[PDB]
């Protein structure tokens, strides 16, 4: 099904796939080769379900934690660069993308969330989550409040839910332990607890979402959001002054947020694989390159050294990386959408009421490892 | 111009599922007509149509400009054999149509057939032909005690039956057993297919009732439940007919085209009876001569036949097709093959054709065609259903679909969950 | 782990279940409710 002597592409919506498409120009101003770049909805869920019948794009863009599902399931071709190129990206990124000793992607960029804080509303941001509610009530009498992010994703939530003693899966004796999942403990019970008191406290709404989070902030109506990288751009675009730093405390403790490594995998079923590896390897992974992807929307902190150097100065990255030392690179092991779906589910359900917070956790502990 | 079924045109049928179907409702035996005397089938086989697919497809052609001619539908009905004279069924604008006259004569010596249903357009549109599941040609059912001459003559508990009254010297030859606005009638155009339930015999009245398996004898205790409506009559006896008379002694099964009365079972001999279009209790006299026989009203006697149904649903995902949508694939059951290095599911049915693909919702499977009767699938990405683990309030329920080259969507009464592990 | 069950006109007809650590997954068919001894 997958059309030879051309190159299609998928890759989120949130990340700079118009600089990508920049970058898939000038490989067929070279090579004759015509660049497809595509950001369809639920991709990362669509690419098993028709990669499986030899449809698909050739080239994946996702996070690293999805990649291990792939590979187990024979969908990605295996990743073998020469030396010299692999010299040229961080040892932790290959790390990412390593499955059963196997390198089954090209890492691009390290993400993790961050503080975002608008510094004319709010010049001191709290150290803290606990004086969020006596900042929002200090905000409300002006008609603002004092946060709003996404909590539709358990990506955005969890950093609080780990913060305490919240975790995925156990490392044990050489690898993870998919029997022995976090999500139940008293300290995830804890971070989900706060949460939950901010929606009923009416300090947060349990419908806000990525949208509605980027628009109040982008429009000055809230002093903080959490967001990624990616998001800098729009807010660049607005008028507001905004910093990026660490995630608040909770219990004393840092946020621990998830640390994804953006990765581009190749279809086992296309029949384009050293065009890929040329895009890649040749055009894609080079400073030139990310840095048309970096200018559309950020990446964070690149994989290709020289690169990475270049922009390290950038105090929102410095931020980012300091956020990412507090947190982990997640596991790329195939029951991570197990845990993330079963979380998803858990956040919503205390956060709507339809489940208390410790039948929401014990629930989704069960889930996530079934 | 043949195109293959798209996601999104999946995805717009899952929406909806306006699929055309198309049942045959007929006996499962049809008696010979010997000399020259034509036996028409009884209950007459009816067909039913379903679903606003053949309005809207009616209504699409007018606008198209077929004229009202090019835009109705044509169907006939035959034996198979002599294949040339089939029969009209008067089918246009209509929910249903029963044929009345129906035969098989003496010279045909199949021991089998099928009823086969030709529908088309009058522009000349094929859509194909449907055939009934296999009915048996019998002989006039004699005065012997059945004993299993074939399981195919007997009445098993859980199978379905029709009930009719064949009436001497009235304008109205024969009634059926019929289920309407929750009342049993005695209809003469239309007959029911009933579930006829073997009961112990200390089994009391109620309508959440017993589970027993076996054949059907005279002196057992039956319910009798419509397929359609699950409206039931009391609990009955079924005994035997003689002339004019029940007999309590007969003990032997119960077998096609018996004539057989149906006894009110704790009542003063109030007997199962018709009264024009009404359902009745009448009550037998004792007979002074014969003490195990009750003389009953000819509204009493009814004879019973085992019934079958072929149903049929098909959906041109992709619009019309220029090949007939017929033979429909149809799959029995399912199984996990373990003979090949991975294990695949195993489709066993009738019709499949290199030409199919399986689909689970709106997931196209990787089909490997093995034979007219099996075809293999690999169980495709289903992962993203533990999205709605905890969402939903009941598991969701996924259609499995055969789809054609040409977009023809085949629903196949399969469906499947995906649920977390106990 | 997920488990698949086939329904034949709502009737239950087929229970799937994933395949164990060797090697790949996978599908075996399961009986839950019944106890072979060996
Ligand atoms: O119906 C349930 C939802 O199912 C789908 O969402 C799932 C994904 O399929 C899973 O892969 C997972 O998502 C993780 C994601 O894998 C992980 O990398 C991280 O995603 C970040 C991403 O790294 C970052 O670069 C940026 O894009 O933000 C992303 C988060 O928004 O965290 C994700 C989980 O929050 O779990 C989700 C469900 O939570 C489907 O796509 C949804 O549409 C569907 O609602």
């Amino acid at each position: 099904k997958i059309e030879e002597g051309k190159l299609v592409i998928w890759i989120n919506g949130d990340k700079g796939y118009n600089g990508l498409a920049e970058v898939g120009k000038k490989f067929e101003k070279d090579t004759g080769i015509k660049v497809t770049v595509e950001h369809p909805d639920k991709l990362e869920e669509k690419f098993p379900q028709v990669a499986a019948t030899g449809d698909g794009p050739d080239i994946i863009f996702w996070a690293h934690d999805r990649f291990g599902g792939y590979a187990q399931s024979g969908l990605l071709a295996e990743i073998t660069p020469a030396a010299a190129f692999q010299d040229k990206l961080y040892p932790f990124t290959w790390d990412a993308v390593r499955y059963n000793g196997k390198l089954i992607a090209y890492p691009i960029a390290v993400e993790a969330l961050s503080l975002i804080y608008n510094k004319d509303l709010l010049p001191n941001p709290p150290k803290t989550w606990e004086e969020i509610p006596a900042l929002d009530k200090e905000l409300k009498a002006k008609g603002k409040s004092a946060l709003m992010f996404n909590l539709q994703e358990p990506y955005f939530t969890w950093p609080l839910i780990a913060a305490d003693g919240g975790y995925a899966f156990k490392y044990a004796a050489g690898k993870y332990d998919i029997k022995d999942v976090g999500v139940d403990n008293a300290g995830a019970k804890a971070g989900l607890t706060f949460l939950v008191d901010l929606i009923k406290n009416k300090h947060m709404n349990a419908d806000t979402d990525y949208s509605i989070a980027e628009a109040a902030f982008n429009k000055g109506e809230t002093a903080m959001t959490i967001n990624g990288p990616w998001a800098w751009s729009n807010i660049d675009t607005s008028a507001v002054n905004y910093g990026v730093t660490v995630l608040p405390t909770f219990k004393g403790q840092p946020s621990k947020p998830f640390v994804g490594v953006l990765s581009a995998g190749i279809n086992a079923a296309s029949p384009n694989k050293e065009l890929a590896k040329e895009f890649l390897e040749n055009y894609l992974l080079t400073d030139e390159g990310l840095e048309a992807v970096n200018k559309d929307k950020p990446l964070g902190a690149v994989a290709l050294k020289s690169y990475e150097e270049e922009l390290a100065k950038d105090p929102r990255i410095a931020a980012t990386m300091e956020n990412a030392q507090k947190g982990e690179i997640m596991p790329n092991i195939p029951q991570m959408s197990a845990f993330w779906y079963a979380v998803r589910t858990a956040v919503i359900n205390a956060a709507s009421g339809r489940q208390t917070v410790d039948e929401a956790l014990k629930d989704a502990q069960t889930n996530i490892t079934k | 111009e043949e195109k293959k079924l798209t996601r999104d045109a999946m995805e717009k049928y899952m929406r909806e599922r306006n699929d055309m179907v198309i049942v045959i409702l007929h006996a499962k035996v049809a008696q010979k007509s010997y000399g020259n005397e034509k036996r028409f089938f009884c209950p007459p086989p009816c067909i039913y149509l379903f679903g606003s697919g053949w309005t809207r497809r009616y209504e699409e052609m007018l606008q198209q400009g077929e004229g009202e001619q090019g835009a109705q539908l044509c169907a006939f009905i035959g034996i198979g054999s002599s294949d040339q004279d089939m029969q009209q069924l008067d089918l246009n604008g209509k929910q249903y149509c029963a044929a009345k006259t129906l035969f098989i004569s003496d010279s045909d010596k199949r021991k089998h057939f099928m009823l086969s249903v030709k529908m088309f357009y009058g522009n000349g549109h094929d859509i194909g032909v449907f055939n009934s599941k296999r009915i048996k040609v019998i002989s006039k059912p004699s005065k012997k005690k059945q004993s299993l001459k074939n399981a195919d003559l007997c009445i098993a508990s859980g199978t379905n039956v029709a009930l009719f009254n064949r009436l001497r010297s009235q304008t109205v030859s024969t009634r059926y057993l019929h289920v309407e606005g929750g009342h049993f009638h005695a209809s003469s155009t239309q007959w029911g297919a009933f579930t006829i339930h073997l009961l112990d015999d200390n089994e009391s009245e109620s309508e959440e009732f017993q589970v027993r398996d076996g054949y059907i004898h005279y002196g057992a205790t039956v319910k009798l439940v419509c397929s359609v409506t699950g409206m039931a009559l009391p609990r009955l006896i079924i005994r035997k007919v003689d002339k004019q008379m029940a007999l309590l002694e007969a003990d032997d099964p119960v077998s096609q085209l018996h004539k057989c009365a149906f006894y009110m079972k704790d009542t003063d001999r109030m007997y199962l009876c018709l009264s024009q279009e009404k359902i009745i209790q009448f009550q037998a006299t004792p007979c002074p001569k014969e003490p195990n026989k009750e003389m009953i009203n000819d509204g009493a006697c009814w004879t019973i036949i085992s019934t079958d149904k072929a149903e049929y649903q098909f959906y041109e995902g992709m619009g019309p097709v220029a090949s007939p949508v017929t033979p429909v694939p149809i799959v029995n059951s399912l199984n996990l093959n373990g003979g090949g290095d991975v294990a695949m599911l195993e489709l066993s049915g009738d019709n499949f054709t290199p030409h199919l693909q399986v689909w689970f919702g709106d997931v196209e499977a990787e089909t490997m065609y093995r034979c007219t009767e099996t075809l293999l699938c690999v169980v495709p990405e289903i992962s993203q259903f533990r999205g709605e683990w905890l969402w939903v309030r009941q598991p969701t329920q996924v259609p499995i679909s055969l789809v054609r080259n040409d977009g023809i969507i085949y629903a196949t009464g399969l469906t499947f969950t995906y649920t977390p592990e106990p | 782990g997920g488990r698949l069950q086939f329904f034949k006109d709502g009737k239950f007809i087929l229970e799937l279940a994933r395949s164990k650590d060797g090697d790949k997954s996978g599908w075996v068919s399961v009986t839950r409710k019944t106890f072979r001894p060996p």
